[PDB]
């Protein structure tokens, strides 16, 4: 398509980004997101799709790397994805990532509730330091 | 060499606020046949942060708590005044406009109150576009039985409140506020069309207020505003701030979003106006025929999530077609989506054709068209403000349905 | 909001003879301070 001089549709890039996440290819998914920015598209929706695919396909470690890059880059995630990332990290014993995200969630403008605190506490209660 | 090379409002309009610490920066108040407005008096260059456009001190406002108990900020009603009993007898949920109207009429009676002066720049009974002032013949031009019944209930509720509380036995200090029902109806119309509800912190007390804010109730509505309101708790000043990073040209109108997410029938019930580019307006489709949501959004460069749909105006160049109506079309059209399944063009044409037929069936319900309504407005010479408002409302809905037929035609061809 | 948590502690305790040795290694065995001739 690029070699033919045609401009890929925003939906076309989203199909490739979602496919990359299903295989756990976070590097390719991030390369395609960079192309969408270069094509002047809106990468917020495609970034959201990439993170949920990695979480769904048990690539939580890769999902955290992609999510934090978008969140630190200024993008604001959806409330459902915020609750997904915090909960999945705390179920896996990853307090460091779950605390990083919840700090970014509040910086965006979404204040943590009892649900998010209960996720962090589930890991803090097992560290041996009350 | 230099040798060889909408009317401004009353100058006293800004001055009465200015001597009481109202500040306006780079904007001017201009008056036209349709009313007051706020316009950029110069090119407002973008900055890293929101620019202060107007500052309105708290003491010039009329505010009441949204939630019971009714406290007034600033407190202007004396202890024991019979007006508090009238305010206190209202329904806490529905009668916020009656409470504000009583405060407004009470404020006009006070010699020292600012709204004694500011009230002279409020629209009169024959100039306010509120449907509370509409006659039964004006409601006949709406062509919306649901909205008409809503207005009739509002007019009945407002009138019954006046008859109950302004009977013959009330004190003179109450009678002189609303000597006639039309005076009280006008006050409720001012309350509905101009009330600004915000969460404020005053001192240490955070509460929701219904506020009558002078000079900020001159900002017109836009669903793509270039300004927003911001309460500054430390000095009790309402700020009108232009959007951060947004360049505003000289003469551009300064607008705020009165009612995010609200349809034109809600804008008509509250503020007595409607917009043809309302991005939340809906149209009842059968759902038998559906188009591809992803394709429709990408054809018109509508990006974002459904609740934050916006037009990437830099991806169209000069396509003036896409506006709030097409965004409203995306939200109201029957759509299907299957993650990344593409749509068959021949099956989408059948849906587009059937959707266009259903759009024309609804236009045929209206006795006149949107062009015939537009020339009716131009031909008016002795029409009430609400009559023209009622005609603009039905024309806007026709313009919206007509935009959907145009958008579907473009979408069907751009799918090749 | 979430507090910026900061967990720092200091504790004092009586010290074992083993910890005393681990500090030094290192045994001072002579009562001499400085040589008279070499001043070393
Ligand atoms: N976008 C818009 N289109 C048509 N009328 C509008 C409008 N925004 C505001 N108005 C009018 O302005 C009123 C709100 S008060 C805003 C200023 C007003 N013109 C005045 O003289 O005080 C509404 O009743 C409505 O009639």
């Amino acid at each position: 398509e690029l070699g033919a001089g045609q401009r890929p549709l925003p939906e076309t890039m989203i199909a490739l980004v979602r496919l990359s996440g299903s295989k756990g290819n976070a590097q390719r998914g991030l390369e395609l997101l960079a192309a969408m920015e270069k094509l002047n598209y809106d990468i917020r929706q495609a970034w959201l799709i990439l993170v949920e695919e990695l979480v769904r396909t048990n690539h939580l470690e890769e999902a955290n790397k992609v999510f934090l890059k978008g969140a630190r880059g200024g993008m604001r995630a959806t409330d459902q994805l915020y609750d997904l990332m915090i909960e999945e990290d705390c179920k896996a014993g990853d307090h460091s990532n779950a605390l990083d995200i919840s700090y970014e969630m509040e910086a965006a403008g979404r204040f943590a509730t009892t649900f998010h605190f209960n996720c962090l506490l589930s890991v803090q209660a097992t560290c041996g330091i009350p | 060499f230099p040798l060889f090379q909408l009317e401004s409002a009353d100058p006293d309009f800004y001055k009465i606020g200015y001597v009481r610490r109202v500040r306006a920066y780079g904007v001017e108040f201009k008056e036209g046949p349709d009313g007051f407005g706020i316009y950029a008096s110069k090119d407002i260059e973008p900055r890293r942060r929101a620019r202060v456009i107007m500052e309105i001190p708290h003491e010039l406002m009329i505010t009441i708590r949204q939630k019971h108990p009714w406290m007034f900020f600033p407190d202007i009603v004396p202890i024991g005044h019979p007006i508090f009993d009238i305010i206190n007898s209202t329904d806490p949920e529905r009668d916020w406009d009656l409470r504000l109207a009583c405060l407004l009429l009470f404020s006009f009676d006070r010699e020292d109150h600012f709204w004694r002066l500011y009230g002279d720049f409020l629209p009169a009974a024959d100039e306010c576009s509120s449907l509370l002032l509409a006659t039964e013949e004006d409601l006949a031009e709406l062509q919306d039985p649901q909205l008409v019944s809503t207005i009739r209930q509002q007019q009945k509720r407002v009138l019954e409140f006046w008859e109950k509380n302004w009977h013959s036995g009330v004190p003179l200090k109450i009678k002189r506020l609303a000597e006639d029902a039309e005076r009280f109806i006008w006050a409720v119309s001012i309350a509905q069309t101009r009330c600004i509800s915000m969460k404020t912190r005053i001192g240490a007390l955070v509460q929701d207020l219904n506020m009558m804010i002078p000079y900020a109730d001159m900002l017109n509505h836009s669903f793509e505003p270039n300004c927003f309101l911001h309460w500054r708790p430390k000095d009790r000043i309402l700020e009108v701030m232009s959007n951060a990073g947004q360049a505003i040209k000289k003469g551009e109108e300064m607008t705020i979003n009165y009612m995010p997410g609200q349809k034109n029938n809600m804008l008509m019930e509250r503020y007595g106006f409607s917009t043809p580019v309302n991005p939340w307006d809906a149209i009842p489709f059968s759902g038998d025929s559906r188009i591809h949501l992803n394709s429709f959004l990408s054809v018109f460069n509508i990006f974002g999530l459904p609740e934050e749909y916006y037009h990437d105006s830099e991806l169209s160049g000069d396509d003036s077609f896409v506006d709030g109506a097409v965004i409203a079309a995306a939200r109201t059209l029957p759509t299907w989506s299957d993650i990344d399944l593409p749509p068959i063009p021949s099956a989408e044409r059948k849906a587009v054709k059937e959707l266009q037929d259903e759009c024309r069936k609804m236009l045929a319900e209206y006795p006149t068209t949107s062009e015939q309504d537009q020339k009716l407005l131009d031909s008016l010479s002795e029409a009430r403000t609400t009559f023209a408002t009622a005609v603009k409302y039905r024309m806007h809905r026709k313009m919206f349905i007509g935009k959907i037929i145009k958008a579907l035609d473009i979408y069907q061809e751009r799918l090749l | 909001m979430i507090d910026r948590y900061k967990h720092q502690q200091l504790r004092i305790g009586l010290v074992s003879p083993q910890q005393i040795s681990a500090w030094a290694t290192g045994e001072v065995t002579k009562p001499y301070t400085f040589h008279y001739k070499t001043n070393k």
